């Protein structure tokens, strides 16, 4: 004598079954209706393993639903007669987060004349983004330009695609775009990212003012600077100490790091690194030592 | 013996086994846990059960479901020991009835309770032929065999709200209800309820796992040699074999609900002897994704996480698909053929992944002979359908923190054409986990038990009802199986435990193999 | 130390070698083989030296042929100890004019003859830098090193008649017709010559062994990591690399014989000082299919039975292309796709080729951490650039009936940056061979030689100048190789010799993946 | 002072650089041609292992040339003023035998509703043939008629083609033709062989007139019968014997075997096989055994 069916009238997005779809943060909720001789006992629960986390209200609303919320939940009515009812509804939350563009020339010898470059996009999405590369306003591929490929790596499960370079022609160092797209599913527009690959570009190198290992007594004054000697897009960069962080350290450019006072907690290694996406990040060591 | 009950008193047999060591149980064969579905009810979801006033004497088996075992039998899916002995196992369903929803229970202070769902193929099989009373009186665990709709009666579906299918499933699901209200009456525990399968039983098994109806009924699960996200688990197309089935039994009407309002006319003798014949390695009756019982695909419900923290127990053997061999070059490369045409759904690249196939499973540093090619091929039907979906499902599951113990069977049974050198084929693993060795070899499983059978009965059968009581398979009760701890399965360490007459604790079981089919496969099409 | 030849008389001299055990040698350093191919000559055949009425004073080294070590060097190909000890390498050839057509020999009743032919790029090297006179004394075996023409001078081709190319594989063959009708004035055999040599020399080894210019000239040969079908073996592109050079220096004209004429007027140092970028894992200048002294694809010369049975000694190091991976999951598919596009023409499927390439070379048990990465890319170029072509070539030759012998050199020698832990990389058995550890760590290879360095070199020399006598590499002269029959190499059973310190046979090497680049990746494109 | 050029002038066949293309069996000539200020020797030599084969004569001629007569040839100048001279010819002897063409149904249970069967196309051909199938006079691929496959299986040398039938409808039951082509290279013209797809087609299978094992007392008259259960194109039957022949035993008919006076020598196994290109060809063995 129970029965449920959930109406899922909230302000949710629209498409042209038993998937409730919404853009992320939008406010989620979703109607279960009972029917019975006696009052059921109503239950929204999300599927969470388990050999009183639901909501026991005819009605599951969520105001701002962030992918973590984005499981199954499925609504009961417990009556006495005859079989508990269970329906279930896949709650799809979909977004699209910014694109990340970082250049790979993969370079020593120079022995051959190759001068590959590659080109890789990444992007999370939970609908699987679809890309499409761009050489300042001209959508590319290998039937339009064959200078170039475009693969989509496995064994990354398909959020990044790469575009090669396989040789740099004169017409190769210009502007290159990824534009990444949900296809609006929930309204969500397209988003892109850019770089610029000219003659210069380079992976970054950093120049440390001190030695490796820095040998300082206890109370003085120590200041250490991180220098650069190659990047051609302006590097970025920034200290770290690694298990214990420092008080009295502060880092008030990328490249100066201070120390006011030192005691034998300070000691241990302050790693610099230089990151701008175009290679590997630039890593400078300063094992700054304490007396004992 | 006689036991009331919420529906009626039931007065069981208390029998002694064939073993010196092993004491004497109680019986209850026969049991109702739904009402009959024989009218209206066929092609409907089982309710209650009626309720008698006087004592039904459950002393006898109770019959068994609609079935057809002359002509046409799916030997490739079917355990090795069923289709060798068909005589011994046509002597199990010589009664048949539409109404069999009954079940049986064997009873040795709230007892763990134990209900094997028995495979195959969906279309024939009996808990009957399990005689869990020795599992019973070793393990201090209550076994329970049931008995659920099969093939056409049970798991016909048009896709629509006709028939949505899934009825055997839903006979289980009233099975595990009726226990959780009622094993309490016989001194069991309904909150220390275990499900394990062999087969298609397994299959059922993760169904259920994956199920929003079993989330009260059942903590642990037990997968032998059956996974749900095989070729041959679920129905992807019910509508069409049930058009068929339909056409077959002068019921082809292009309305569902008319089609299925004559189909509950025609006799089950006639319906259950009409031969439906599917797509290779495939079913044409059976699990569906019905939105309901199964809320969408398998795998999907597994990528998703989209389930409960059961606690699994999944283990292939070595040499499942041994009816599948039963070798020419030319031969070898027509049976990859057709094993990428049906497996595939004839895709394009079908010859790069025929030839990449071919390549894979052929041990190089001999390529003469057809001995080794009869090894690969054991080797392909082994992997694709039994062990890389027993690895992708322990792996999915104890991403979520689902405790899984994976194991995998490599010592067999020696009987007739069915030498000890051979593997392990599917099914052979039963006779351990039954205790059979203890009690003498049965005309279904004749087999030349030896002192190392017994021996390693004993050991799974601990392993198996330790499982059953606090999840560690190897934790209430501990002569090969010296202080080898059965560690858990995680896709960082993927530890397995291959269960044998030379026991260890392994890392990663077909790694090569199993990446093949689930990480490089996909990809070729 | 005065012995006449048919040209002229020669002044040898006689050296005592760093060994106690190991007498005195007979050096005859710089005797000329062949005309300075220096004005008309230049991009010409060899033909016989003059003759000189006194005695030519041959007791230094005669200069090296016309190179450059400075910038951009092959580091890919070149032997790792090469590499590593630029300088002690340079100072071999601080001397280099285009007359470099000389020869050295060490002596100790026909004895046997071996020539060593050396390698690395085409473009670099001289026999100056192997002292023979070690392996000559402990071989009973005379040593020969010659310097033939490098690079541009060498191998300069336009694919027509103007520049037929190969004229470094001509010298070659002088030097082998100076030896048939020379070597018996210095008691050696003419009728018992074996050749050897290591990464290109050993390409040209096979060359020489599917040429007919070396009809009559020797019976023997030995390739070490070098093969005559890989990637590097053989230029296919003359005429697009010998215009971008011609394009340098102020010579490209339409016509092949103007531009080969002005060619022949700019001095070696302005030639051999432009720097003409190949392929990746390909050559600018080197052996070309003349259709003359190579009268066809190698590839199609060994599958055709185009050749003569020669006795052949092949073997691989098991870490070659050391100075290949020196990882990401990235970089992995970064240089794959390289790999892919470079070794196959950038061919349509490189997605699928890619793809099933990393997953080959991909150990599964553990993916994570990119040390094992490090290995696979190792294994990787091992096996595609040395293993493979080396498999096919000895089973090639081997099905027609030519005596094969396979090696497999496992343990190196231990310097600055190279561990005994790590494999041995590509050129690591040349000091073996020459039995460097019986008279110190020379500048240009500073191993910590041990007891186990200078045994197993006496039993490497022992195996090729056994080789060198009789054929069989263990007959004449038999502390671990213990009763070890260095069995033959057939395409049934395909046994090989697993030279180190734990020395046994085994019948297929890397038998997968050999199969993988032989017979599968060829259908993928 | 030695030069030599031959001239290939002989009859062989024409062509729209260094290779001799003759068809098999035509009469090669090739005419090696010196120049020296002595006379120099000549030598036709082939190329075959050694660490007296060779015709002295400045014509290389072979009336009737087979596959074995086809390898790498070279003529050579002995003369003592400098370099011998050499010229290779590679002689590609071309033909293009018969096809056979052989049916395979892979069948036990009849469980599933495939009936796939396979169509195995073989020849040998110096040029690698081309496969042409057919239907009647329908030459068929799969984006005409999607109900066939057709491929050429690896690790075969590319000397098999099969041409798969997946799923047996009423159009199949046919004649199929495979029809080989060397593309008239040397005027050798395409070749073809048919079978004819019915309901009944079916390998063979064998009853033997005796038992497995057949005692026999020495003098006696042994006759066995070979007698045909299946196979519906005519099977073709054989006998015999294995390591040691008999003289006296005959095979009038494909069926019947008969040795007249048996000794100990007789002794041993007689296998008769069935052979129509459908499946495996049937084998019944006679165990022939003289007491003693
Ligand atoms: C800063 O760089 C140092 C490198 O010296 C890092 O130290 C390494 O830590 C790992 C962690 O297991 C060890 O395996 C390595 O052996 C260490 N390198 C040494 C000792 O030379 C340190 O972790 C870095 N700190 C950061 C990144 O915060
Ligand atoms: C006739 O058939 C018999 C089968 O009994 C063949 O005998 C086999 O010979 C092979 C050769 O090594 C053995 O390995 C098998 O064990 C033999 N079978 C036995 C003993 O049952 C016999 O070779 C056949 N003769 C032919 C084909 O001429
Ligand atoms: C390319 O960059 C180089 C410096 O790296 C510069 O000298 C040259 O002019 C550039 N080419 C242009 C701007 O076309
Ligand atoms: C260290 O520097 C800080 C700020 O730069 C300053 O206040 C402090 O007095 C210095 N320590 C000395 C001088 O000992
Ligand atoms: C089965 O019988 C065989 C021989 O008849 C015997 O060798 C084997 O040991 C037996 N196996 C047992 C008793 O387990
Ligand atoms: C090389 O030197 C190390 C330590 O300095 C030593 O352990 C090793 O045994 C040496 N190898 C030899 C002497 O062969
Ligand atoms: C097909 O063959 C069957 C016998 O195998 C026969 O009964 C039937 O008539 C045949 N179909 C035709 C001739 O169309
Ligand atoms: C055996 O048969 C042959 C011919 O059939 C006959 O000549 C011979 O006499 C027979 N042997 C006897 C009858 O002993």
């Amino acid at each position: 004598q129970a029965q449920i069916v959930h109406a899922g009238q909230a302000c949710v997005v629209k498409e042209d079954e038993r998937v409730y779809t919404i853009r992320e943060g939008d406010t989620l909720m979703l109607q279960c209706l009972v029917t019975g001789h006696p009052r059921p006992q109503v239950r929204w629960t999300k599927t969470a393993g388990s050999a009183e986390t639901s909501v026991f209200n005819e009605t599951l609303r969520i105001e701002r639903i962030a992918r973590t919320q984005g499981g199954r939940y499925y609504c009961k009515a417990e009556n006495g007669v005859g079989v508990p009812a269970i329906k279930s509804i896949r709650v799809d939350v979909q977004y699209l987060d910014e694109p990340m563009l970082t250049v790979h020339q993969t370079v020593r010898g120079n022995f051959y004349q190759e001068k590959t470059v590659f080109l890789r996009c990444t992007v999370n999405s939970n609908p699987p983004a679809r890309f499409i590369w761009k050489r300042g306003s001209d959508t590319l591929s290998h039937s339009q330009d064959n200078g170039v490929d475009i693969y989509e790596p496995l064994y990354t499960q398909g959020e990044t695609k790469v575009l090669k370079l396989k040789n740099l022609r004169p017409q190769d160092y210009a502007s290159y775009t990824c534009q990444v797209s949900v296809r609006n599913v929930c309204g969500i527009p397209d988003k892109a990212i850019t770089f610029r690959l000219t003659n210069t570009t380079a992976p970054p190198a950093l120049k440390l003012s001190v030695n490796e290992t820095l040998v300082v007594n206890p109370g003085e004054n120590v200041t250490v600077q991180c220098l650069l000697t190659g990047g051609d897009p302006l590097p970025q960069l920034q200290w770290s100490h690694g298990p214990g962080p420092l008080p009295l350290g502060a880092l008030a450019q990328g490249g100066t790091l201070s120390i006011p006072s030192v005691q034998a907690r300070d000691s241990g290694y302050y790693n610099c690194t230089a990151t701008n996406n175009v290679g590997n990040p630039a890593k400078k060591t300063v094992n700054l030592l304490v007396r004992s | 013996p006689v036991v009331n009950t919420a529906y009626g008193r039931v007065r069981g047999v208390r029998r002694e086994l064939n073993n010196e060591i092993l004491g004497p149980v109680v019986q209850f064969l026969g049991v109702p846990y739904a009402t009959p579905p024989l009218g209206a009810r066929r092609f409907q979801p089982p309710e209650a059960p009626a309720s008698w006033p006087g004592v039904r004497q459950a002393t006898t088996l109770p019959p068994a479901c609609p079935q057809n075992l002359h002509g046409a039998l799916p030997a490739i899916m079917l355990p090795v020991w069923f289709t060798d002995n068909l005589e011994a196992a046509a002597t199990y369903v010589q009664n048949q009835s539409e109404d069999c929803l009954y079940l049986n229970l064997y009873v040795p202070g709230k007892k763990p309770v134990m209900l094997f769902l028995h495979g195959g193929s969906y279309m024939e099989g009996t808990g009957n032929m399990f005689d869990g009373s020795v599992l019973a009186a070793y393990g201090n665990v209550i076994v329970a065999t049931l008995n659920y709709r099969l093939g056409v009666l049970g798991f016909l579906s048009t896709g629509d709200q006709a028939a949505k299918g899934n009825y055997g499933l839903l006979d289980q699901i009233q099975a595990l209800r009726w226990l959780s209200e009622n094993i309490a009456h016989f001194g069991g525990d309904p909150e220390r309820i275990t499900i394990f399968g062999s087969g298609a039983g397994a299959s059922c098994v993760n169904l259920l796992i994956l199920s929003h109806h079993s989330e009260g009924l059942f903590q642990k699960a037990i997968a032998q040699s059956g996974t749900a996200i095989s070729s041959w688990s679920v129905n992807y197309q019910p509508l069409k074999y049930t058009r068929l089935l339909a056409a077959k039994v002068g019921c082809d009407r292009e309305d569902s609900a008319e089609a299925v309002e004559c189909l509950r006319r025609k006799p089950s003798r006639e319906l259950v002897d009409q031969d439906v014949q599917p797509a290779r390695y495939h079913i044409a009756f059976g699990p569906v994704v019905d939105g309901d019982v199964v809320p969408d695909d398998p795998e999907i419900l597994m990528q998703q996480g989209e389930f409960l923290n059961y606690d699994m127990l999944i283990g292939v053997n070595q040499g499942e698909g041994l009816k599948f061999v039963e070798v020419s070059a030319s031969a070898f490369d027509f049976t990859v053929s057709n094993f990428v045409d049906n497996l595939y759904g004839y895709p394009e690249g079908k010859d790069v992944l025929r030839e990449t196939i071919k390549f894979m499973y052929t041990d190089w540093a001999d390529r003469d002979n057809g001995e080794m090619r009869r090894k690969t091929l054991l080797a392909l039907f082994t992997d694709h359908q039994w062990v890389a979906p027993a690895v992708a499902t322990a792996k999915l599951h104890a991403d979520y923190q689902s405790p899984v113990y994976f194991y995998t069977f490599y010592h067999h049974c020696q009987a007739e054409g069915r030498p000890e050198w051979a593997d392990a084929a599917h099914g052979d693993e039963l006779p351990y986990v039954f205790g059979v060795p203890m009690v003498g070899a049965t005309d279904l499983f004749p087999c030349n038990f030896s002192k190392n059978d017994v021996m390693l009965s004993a050991v799974v059968m601990t392993y198996w009802t330790n499982f059953a009581k606090t999840g560690d398979p190897n934790q209430p009760v501990p002569n090969r199986f010296e202080e080898v701890v059965w560690s858990k399965f995680n896709s960082k360490e993927k530890q397995y435990l291959h269960i044998g007459l030379k026991p260890r604790v392994r890392d990663n079981y077909r790694a090569n193999k199993v990446a093949f089919w689930l990480e490089l496969v996909p990809h070729l099409h």
